[PDB]
């Protein structure tokens, strides 16, 4: 049980980029609860968005999120070089459990 | 062995109504409310968190506020029941209740929601007075998706054109019929949908002086 | 304005015992669902254990069921994980995660971890 996040994506400043997160009819595709977490290596993972698109006060509008059918996507805009970090998605599941993604490493 | 028991593991509840959901837990002699803990959840969403006779309302979900309550009265009989009113559609899904009182167990239950299409809206207009081409229009709102069957006074089915679309997640169903007819000719649209098989049939009576658009 | 401090991890043999703690500073911790989540070095991150605020309802991931036990002192506002007969696959970083109010499963604040090596 894991969420598949393509490990290698990358791109240069002032640019948009979208990490993908795919999963079953039973978790990311069945529920509107999917959260995204940002962490630089060896540090303190930060909730960025939640409930598919919703982001808490204090995350730059440069971050939005999207779920299409079974597949969910986290988009970064006005891309900057601090944002190069391992990022994970996550979903609630029919087992009343949260699965997490393998993670993608974005690099500026 | 302390176990929680739900008298019904299903609920089919119509949009906007009210429902009580029930959980039962062993009680002997009198209930010590200091030691009782209840939790009500639906998927990723807490609903109630009842610790020590005081319902924690800072933490209840936004989408539930002033809608769903734990009935504090029945508890003394071992029955801790979630009362939601104005069933809002997005409540359809699997709940589960959790009781810690000396022991702990939880049982999950599910609820789905209908929305009959029983308020039908009619419009009758001429589009070509010479050819007497009229346009018969039924719409209505409900859940889940519906289909629309047009029938002549003599009980023959006729070809319509329909459009399904969303209102929140509710379904909005418009269907129109373009057929040459005259005054006092009656036609029908019946809305038929699946799930709890349901149907609602409207009568359209052509007026002497219909509008035009 | 919130801090979660894991302490207690280190090098222990396979089959040994370790007690992981989480010191909690922040909002009223007597109302939160709390969680442990593990990160194997370089690998994905998995959920191990849940505990409800009070009542002593707990949950454990299937790998971990029966040799890990979780607890919490709501006065001392901390959270513990007891690890017994650590298998070799149990060696990873351990995170202590607070569940956003309202949401059953969605963490929001995290601590920075503590190492466990089998």
């Amino acid at each position: 049980s894991a969420l598949t996040q393509p490990a290698s994506v990358s791109g240069s400043p002032g640019q948009s980029i979208t990490i993908s997160c795919t999963g079953t009819s039973s978790d990311v595709g069945g529920y509107n609860y999917v959260s995204w977490y940002q962490q630089h290596p060896g540090k303190a993972p930060k909730l960025m968005i939640y409930d598919v698109s919703n982001r808490p006060s204090g995350v730059s509008n440069r971050f939005s999120g999207s779920k299409s059918g079974n597949t969910a996507s986290l988009t970064i805009s006005g891309l900057q070089a601090e944002d190069e970090a391992d990022y994970y998605c996550s979903s609630y599941t029919s087992s009343s459990t949260r699965v997490f993604g393998t993670g993608t490493k974005v690099t500026v | 062995a302390f176990t929680v028991t739900v008298p019904k593991d299903l609920y089919v509840v119509e949009y906007g109504s009210n429902m009580t959901i029930e959980c039962k837990f062993p009680v002997e002699k009198q209930l010590d409310l200091a030691a009782l803990i209840v939790y009500w959840e639906m998927e990723d969403k807490n609903i109630i968190q009842f610790v020590h006779g005081e319902e924690d309302l800072k933490v209840q979900h936004s989408s539930y506020r002033q809608r769903a309550r734990l009935l504090k009265d029945q508890l003394s009989l071992g029955n801790a029941a979630l009362q939601i009113t104005d069933v809002k559609l997005q409540d359809a899904g699997v709940y589960r209740c959790m009781i810690s009182y000396g022991g702990a167990d939880y049982k999950r239950i599910t609820v789905k929601v209908n929305a009959p299409y029983n308020k039908i809206n009619q419009r009758i207009l001429v589009v070509d007075p010479v050819t007497s081409e009229h346009e018969l229009t039924c719409q209505a709102e409900g859940y889940p998706k519906a289909e629309v069957i047009w029938t002549s006074s003599d009980h023959q089915v006729l070809s319509g054109k329909t459009t399904t679309t969303n209102s929140e997640k509710l379904f909005n169903v418009t269907s129109t019929l373009r057929i040459n007819t005259t005054t006092n000719e009656i036609f029908y649209c019946t809305f038929r949908r699946l799930d709890p098989e349901e149907n609602h049939t409207a009568e359209l009576v052509i007026p002497e002086l219909p509008l035009a658009h | 304005e919130v801090q979660l401090l894991e302490s207690g991890g280190g090098l222990v043999q396979p089959g040994g015992s370790l007690r992981l703690s989480c010191a909690a500073s922040g909002f009223t911790f007597s109302s939160y669902i709390m969680m442990w989540v593990r990160q194997a070095p370089g690998k994905g991150l998995e959920w191990v254990s849940s505990i409800y605020p009070s009542g002593g309802i707990t949950f454990y991931a299937d790998t971990v069921k029966g040799r890990f036990t979780i607890s919490r002192d709501n006065s001392k506002n901390t959270l513990y994980l007891q690890m017994n007969s650590l298998r070799a696959e149990d060696t990873a970083v351990y995170y202590c995660a607070r569940i956003k109010l309202g949401t059953v499963t969605t963490v929001d604040y995290w601590g920075q971890g503590t190492l466990v090596t089998v």
